[PDB]
């Protein structure tokens, strides 16, 4: 075969090889995070009660009087684990502290970009759908959050450009997995709609600069 | 096609409820997809078609390119969900002068050029679901001197949510229309 | 995802667990090191790591480091995790208040961590299994704290107790009429079901049905391992009528006050009586109803059955099951209560009972375990109440309890509580 | 030849050897019936 | 082979059984 | 033009009436058969993730 | 054309659906890998009533498999025909109800019901013209008897005009399988009446009697009973799939068989039942067929009919058969014992003829019958309810999920009235 731009390739009948590969669309190897270390030592005030109707997290302290500058930026880093208990505990901790996060999510927004991207930089589809769901939850559950994320669009959107054209060409087959919202590109579409909806008139010029095939809604 | 059919008060071609909706339809998709979804606005199945290029992916109403379907019904109604996206659809009609003429309705147009093969016209839409009304006889009466005898083909492009594309003999109000056509 | 967590309290509980987890290691083939030479039968008793090592989902708790050190330096020392077994410093020594108020107070925070670190590894865990003794201090005082703390802080899930009831004639200790009264008063509102066993009945079973003199406690722990394996067989092995861990309390306890059935394992036959006796179903389910073949010394002739739960294993043909239960219904000698006319529950497993080397039971192919709650169990509480009336009349060992934080009114509270439980027991069977 | 024996069984079957004998005769007859009916379906093998 | 029965609303294709035995071969 | 190979696997009848079941009864027992519980292929209904 | 939606809830319904889809796959010639492998062309023309089309020629069974614990669909996946079932049609929790109506109807079975409703509505609109629904479950349990009855109460409000027949499991006369079935069964049958128009009542003792007396099988399992049930479930929906000279769909068997909406309780049978030792001594004729259904020992509900009186009687047949003789036989069985039919209807028998027999058979029939003796199933369940409610036996397990006390009184009054209304036609 031919390596490339050489005179072996000058042959009228030669076979040249392509470039090797790139790391895009392939799962990047995981790293140990702070969540397991802080959990196995007994720091988090949570304990799983295995309810029959679906599992629910139990808080033995009052959630409305917790430190959101210490728990939430480190609960967000727990999303990057996919073993079994830690992903559930981190996901439901983020969901149950965003639900009761009245006027306490605004100052901690610059402290949670790094765990969000670090969880998003692993090319696992389940963790990406989970992070997209919690990012959908993040912009809605309070006020003044959406336009506070506007200067951070240039560092969370690059991985939101990868899987947006991932969907299913099933023809006339109704998607039996519409319940389990695992189609990643559809989720990216609603998440970008949510980012346009909250964020003011400076939103569109910031999804456009990052994602070039977006289209202005609203 | 559809020559030995009665062509009643309403004639339906596409429907998201059933076994094979795109049986007589062609599936052309390039950088897009075709799929069916239980909708969260009407609690029923709706055809879904979208792609990054609006002209590459579509569905044409006779599958065979040389075969054409014949509809003598004058009015065209289609239920589409407005996703605030680029959506075009185009018909082909016959005249008493035996010329196949086309009408193009484009979401990204604001102008109207009339020409002896295709007359392009703009299109606006409301928020969500809609009943877009088309009188083919009027469109062949104002732009063109002739009248309408037979519809030949209809095309639906991407960035849209199709349910129940049909033809009707006359404008049916909300009362006389059966509940399965809403 | 059908896990369960077994809690063993005291040197009755840990000695039961030592021989019960041997059967658990043998029915699944778990090596004593903890390796398996896709199977999902061991998930209800074992967990997996990346290196293929199986760690059991149990806790062995005691207040002295003596008997647990036998496990820690015995055969299975690499199977259990070191921190999964909880030891104390000085035992309660046949005292309820010492193990319930002062020295049971510091250890509960060193056991709740284990339960919470163990339950997080289980997704669909079904409940809790408790083995402890009334006749001691750790298994009666420390276990009562565990029941109270779980029932206030763990939810509406299940807690079945295989408690070792004191024998009616013989007993080891002498002050256990106090601790049995106090534990029964404590847990009769913070529990859902509790099976009873006593050791004299299993003694005369091993002497009569089996062919040896002089059995040890290891010869008694094997039958407890067999009954606990037949109880949880359905979650581990396939069957026609699976029995989950949720419908023992749904089927055996009608009322909040009565939650005390009996227990009986049917094919207690040595390998000598195995090659002679027939190999059908009907003659072994006719032996669970013999009062001599019982694991609690009582007669159901003076009592009435409320509900029964028969679990079968092996080549049980359901026609013989149907005909045997019908012929059980035909007998006048077994009489029932008016308000439970059906009375039976049948669960069938496709797995024959496994054979433990060093055991004394034969290699049998069918097995029946029967759990019935019977009004005749009220005489056991009646004779224990008579014992407490003879004891408290002369104020016998009262000073051993008030000296560490037990009030005088707790005696009256426990006595009146069990008097009310008696009154309810005779008002149930009418 | 197997079915010749099956009609010579007891008319009231209660014991365990009679039961197991009926089971093996039924298993033999059914193995042979499956083999016969599989081959009889066509002509080319 | 299949024959197309195009009616109003519903479009159905129906198959025609053939008279060939055609055999099999284990 | 049609193969349809042998199965050696009885596939339910009514006139002879043998029912295809794994052996769990008399005669055909074979005590070393595998009556254990296996691994599935579908997760349970985790409704907490399905809507989030 | 007229597609059938199949519902199964609980482990009894799951085993029944495991065996029912072992017979339909046999008769429509469906491989365990999901491919047509038959040798005819009559089996492919109306295959849409049970199998949707998948990419690659694959035929998946259109059904909903519902449970609340993973302890029984491991068996249906490990079964011989468990690979054709679609993964997304499985909906199940982790901790089950455990012989409880209150849990599986209000607390556990009500949170997961939105997933089952979503799966049903997503699947049911994939039919071209839906005919109706069919549910197999057990009243004596808690998973089926709560959750499937919740589905019964919800889908009927969803589509208020489709056919809903059920294959229910009523209790045994003497042997019990659960101590609390006088609670779950009555609380399910109180809700069954106002939503269903046809109820097939099956019980296990009658099937044991069938498999022992009429069959000479000495070691029958539950699968040998599931096969006998599946014979009737395939017999009922016969004419939908295959042509003939006298067809009958489920609407045909609904209009013809109930004079009143509260009289929709039925009890089935199956015609050819010859032992292996009685094969060569008996001839498959229509009189020897028609003798068996009007005999008590060939019936799938443990209720002797000469206590009662047949109101409406249905019978479908199979195979290319003579017709003058079958009408003669029904007239003879109608005119000999005139005391076993009511006198205010002259023609109580419905006849439908197909031409494709079940495989390995040539002549067969399936009898669906409403009568008066089915009351004996409900009278004793009411007396058991009175014997248990007068002592408030297991009531604490039911009030602990958000139930009430007057609801039980209302259920017992409605069931006593349903009891009383059937008795006037004796
Ligand atoms: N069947 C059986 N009974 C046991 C066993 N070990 C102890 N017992 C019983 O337990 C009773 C005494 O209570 P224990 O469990 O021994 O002691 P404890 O409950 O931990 O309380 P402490 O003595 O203070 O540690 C005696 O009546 C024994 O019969 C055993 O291995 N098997
Ligand atoms: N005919 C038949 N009945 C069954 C089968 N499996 C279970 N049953 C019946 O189901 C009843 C018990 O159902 P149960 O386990 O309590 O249902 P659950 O609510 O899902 O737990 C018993 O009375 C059995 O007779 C089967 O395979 N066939
Ligand atoms: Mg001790």
């Amino acid at each position: 075969v031919s390596e490339g731009f050489t005179v072996k390739a000058m042959m009228k009948n030669s076979v040249v090889r392509g470039p090797p590969s790139a790391g895009a669309f392939k799962e990047r190897p995981t790293k140990p995070t702070a969540f397991r270390k802080f959990y196995e030592r007994g720091d988090f005030p949570i304990a799983l009660e295995h309810d029959s109707k679906g599992n629910k997290i139990a808080w033995k302290v009052e959630i409305e009087k917790l430190d959101y500058h210490h728990y939430l930026p480190l609960f967000f880093d727990g999303l990057c684990e996919m073993t079994f208990p830690y992903e559930f505990f981190a996901r439901q901790g983020i969901h149950d502290m965003l639900e009761h996060g009245g006027n306490k999510i605004l100052p901690v927004i610059p402290q949670l970009i790094i765990p969000i991207k670090n969880a998003l930089n692993l090319r696992n589809r389940q963790v990406i759908c989970v992070t997209l769901k919690v990012l959908q939850h993040l912009v809605v559950s309070a006020e003044m959050v959406g336009e506070a994320l506007v200067p951070y669009y240039r560092q969370i959107l690059p991985i939101l450009n990868i899987f947006k054209n991932k969907n299913v060409n099933s023809g006339d087959g109704i998607d039996y997995s519409q319940q389990k919202r695992e189609n990643i590109g559809d989720l990216i579409q609603e998440t970008l709609e949510a980012f346009e909806r909250y964020g003011g008139e400076d939103a569109f010029i910031n999804i456009k600069y990052m994602v070039p095939t977006y289209e202005s809604c609203l | 096609m559809f020559k030995n059919t009665f062509q009643s008060g309403f004639l339906s071609i596409l429907y998201s409820i059933g076994s094979k909706p795109l049986q007589i339809w062609d599936k052309k998709v390039r950088n897009g997809h075709i799929k069916r979804i239980t909708d969260n606005d009407i609690q029923s199945l709706v055809l879904e078609i979208e792609g990054t290029n609006v002209s590459t992916t579509y569905i044409t109403c006779p599958a065979d390119p040389k075969k054409t379907l014949g509809i003598k019904l004058p009015f065209l109604v289609m239920i589409i969900k407005n996703l605030k996206k680029y959506f075009t659809f185009e018909v082909q009609v016959l005249d008493d002068k035996n010329v196949r003429r086309r009408f193009r309705a484009s979401n990204y147009q604001s102008t109207t050029r009339v020409k002896p093969f295709i007359c392009t016209m703009p299109m606006r839409l409301d928020d969500g679901w809609n009943q877009i009304q088309f009188n083919l006889s009027d469109f062949t009466r104002r732009a063109y001197g002739t009248n309408y005898i037979e519809t030949l083909r209809v095309q639906i492009h991407a960035n849209c949510r199709i349910r129940r594309v049909y033809f009707s003999d006359r404008l049916y109000s909300e009362d006389e229309l059966p509940a399965e056509f809403k | 995802m059908r896990e369960c967590i077994s809690i063993h309290v005291g040197q009755a509980g840990v000695q039961i667990g030592n021989a019960c987890w041997e059967l658990y290691c043998l029915e699944h083939g778990i090596q004593p090191d903890g390796q398996m030479p896709g199977d999902d039968s061991f998930n209800t008793f074992f967990s997996e790591t990346g290196a293929g090592k199986h760690v059991p989902r149990a806790v062995f708790v005691d207040l002295e480091p003596t008997v647990v050190d036998e496990v820690r330096t015995g055969t299975y020392r690499q199977l259990f995790h070191p921190e999964q077994l909880i030891t104390g410093k000085e035992d309660a020594a046949n005292n309820y208040a010492r193990g319930h108020y002062t020295i049971g107070k510091e250890i509960v925070d060193l056991v709740l961590d284990r339960i919470r670190k163990l339950a997080d590894l289980c997704t669909g865990l079904q409940g809790f299994l408790i083995f402890h003794s009334f006749g001691g201090g750790t298994g009666s005082g420390f276990a009562s704290l565990l029941m109270e703390r779980l029932s206030v802080d763990y939810g509406k899930k299940s807690k079945l107790e295989f408690a070792i009831y004191p024998a009616p004639q013989v007993s080891t200790a002498v002050v256990e009429p106090y601790n049995s009264i106090l534990t029964t008063h404590t847990t009769l509102e913070h529990s859902d079901c509790a099976f009873m066993v006593d050791n004299e009945a299993i003694y005369d079973i091993c002497r009569r049905n089996l062919d040896i003199e002089r059995p040890t406690y290891t010869n008694l722990n094997r039958l407890i391992g067999q009954i606990v394996s037949s109880i949880t067989a359905s979650l581990r092995f396939d069957g026609a009528l699976n029995v989950d861990l949720t419908e023992f309390q749904t089927n055996l306890v009608p009322y909040p006050r009565i939650h005390f059935p009996l227990a009986t394992y049917a094919p207690v036959i040595s390998a000598e009586k195995a090659y002679h006796e027939q190999l059908s179903v009907a003659e072994i389910t006719n032996a669970c109803f013999e009062p001599a073949n019982q694991m609690v010394k009582c007669d159901p002739r003076h009592g009435k059955y409320m509900a029964c739960c028969m679990l079968y294993r092996g080549d049980v043909v359901p026609k013989d099951v149907n005909a045997a239960i019908a012929t059980i219904k035909t007998k006048r000698t077994i009489q029932f209560v008016d308000w439970c006319p059906t009375g039976f529950k049948v669960g069938i497993n496709y797995q024959p009972p496994t054979v433990v080397p060093g055991g004394d039971l034969a290699k049998v192919q069918r097995a029946v375990c029967m759990l019935s709650n019977t009004t005749a169990i009220a005489e056991a509480w009646a004779r224990l109440d008579h014992k407490l009336d003879l004891m408290y009349a002369k104020r016998a060992f009262v000073h051993w309890y008030v000296g560490e934080g037990m009030e005088e009114g707790e005696f009256s509270e426990a006595r009146e509580d069990l008097a009310a439980l008696e009154k309810d027991y005779e008002e149930v069977g009418v | 030849e197997v079915h010749k024996e099956f009609q010579s069984l007891s008319v009231f079957i209660d014991s365990i050897p009679k039961k197991i004998r009926k089971q093996k005769l039924e298993e033999e007859m059914k193995q042979l019936e499956h083999d016969i009916g599989v081959l009889e379906k066509h002509k080319v093998i | 082979e299949t024959i197309q029965l195009i009616t109003r609303d519903m479009v159905r294709e129906l198959i025609i059984p053939t008279k060939d035995p055609s055999g099999q071969s284990l | 033009l049609r193969f349809n190979f042998y199965t050696s696997q009885y596939s339910n009848s009514l006139n002879p009436f043998y029912t295809l079941q794994k052996p769990t009864c008399g005669y055909l027992y074979r005590r070393d058969t595998d009556h254990t519980r296996k691994r599935f292929d579908v997760p349970p209904a985790n409704l907490v993730l399905w809507r989030s | 054309m007229r597609e059938i939606v199949h519902l199964q809830a609980g482990q009894c319904g799951n085993q029944i659906g495991a065996k029912f889809w072992e017979v339909i796959s046999d008769e429509h010639g469906i491989d365990p890998t999901g491919t047509y492998h038959g040798d005819s062309d009559l089996q492919l023309e109306r295959i849409n009533v049970y199998y949707n089309e998948a990419t690659g020629g694959k035929y998946v069974p259109r059904a909903v498999l519902v449970d609340l614990e993973p302890g029984t669909m491991d068996s249906v996946r490990s079964g011989p025909f468990g690979q054709i079932f679609r993964p997304d049609n499985f909906v199940f929790g982790q901790s089950g109800a455990g012989n409880n109506w209150a849990k599986g109807h209000y607390t556990e079975g009500a949170e997961l019901v939105d997933s089952v409703l979503d799966v049903v509505r997503k699947e049911a609109e994939s039919c071209d013209c839906l005919q109706g629904f069919q549910l197999t479950h057990s009243l004596g349990g808690g998973t089926g008897s709560g959750m499937g009855t919740l589905l019964i109460s919800k889908i009927r409000e969803e589509y208020p005009d489709r056919i809903m027949n059920t294959f229910s499991v009523v209790p045994s006369p003497k042997v019990s399988d659960t101590v609390v079935e006088p609670y779950n069964a009555t609380l399910s049958v109180h809700q069954l009446v106002e939503n269903t128009d046809e109820t097939y009542c099956i019980d296990n003792e009658a099937l044991y009697d069938i498999c022992f007396r009429t069959l000479k099988l000495t070691t029958p399992t539950y699968g040998d009973l599931n096969h006998l049930v599946s014979a009737t479930m395939s017999g009922v929906t016969t004419c939908l799939r295959f042509p003939g000279q006298l067809n009958a769909d489920l609407r045909k068997l609904a209009v013809n068989m109930v004079p009143f909406p509260r009289l929709h309780f039925f009890m089935p049978g199956f015609a050819p039942l010859t032992s292996r030792g009685s094969q060569q001594y008996r001839a498959l004729t229509v009189p020897e067929l028609t003798q068996q259904m009007f005999d008590a020992k060939n019936m799938m509900a443990a209720c002797d009919p000469r206590h009662g009186r047949y109101l409406t009687v249905a019978a479908v047949f199979r195979g290319r058969m003579s017709m003058k003789e079958v009408d003669e036989q029904m007239l003879n069985v109608q005119n000999k014992n005139s005391s076993y039919f009511v006198e205010w209807i002259p023609n109580n028998v419905k006849t439908a003829v197909c031409d494709i027999p079940p495989r390995g058979l040539k002549m067969s029939a399936t009898f669906i019958g409403n009568s008066t003796a089915i009351q004996e199933l409900f009278k004793r369940i009411s007396e058991q309810f009175t014997a248990m409610f007068r002592r408030k036996a297991f009531l604490h397990w039911y009030t602990g999920e958000g139930m009430d006390e007057m609801e039980f009184t209302e259920a017992e009054s409605n069931m006593n009235d349903l009891v009383s209304e059937y008795q006037q036609y004796q």
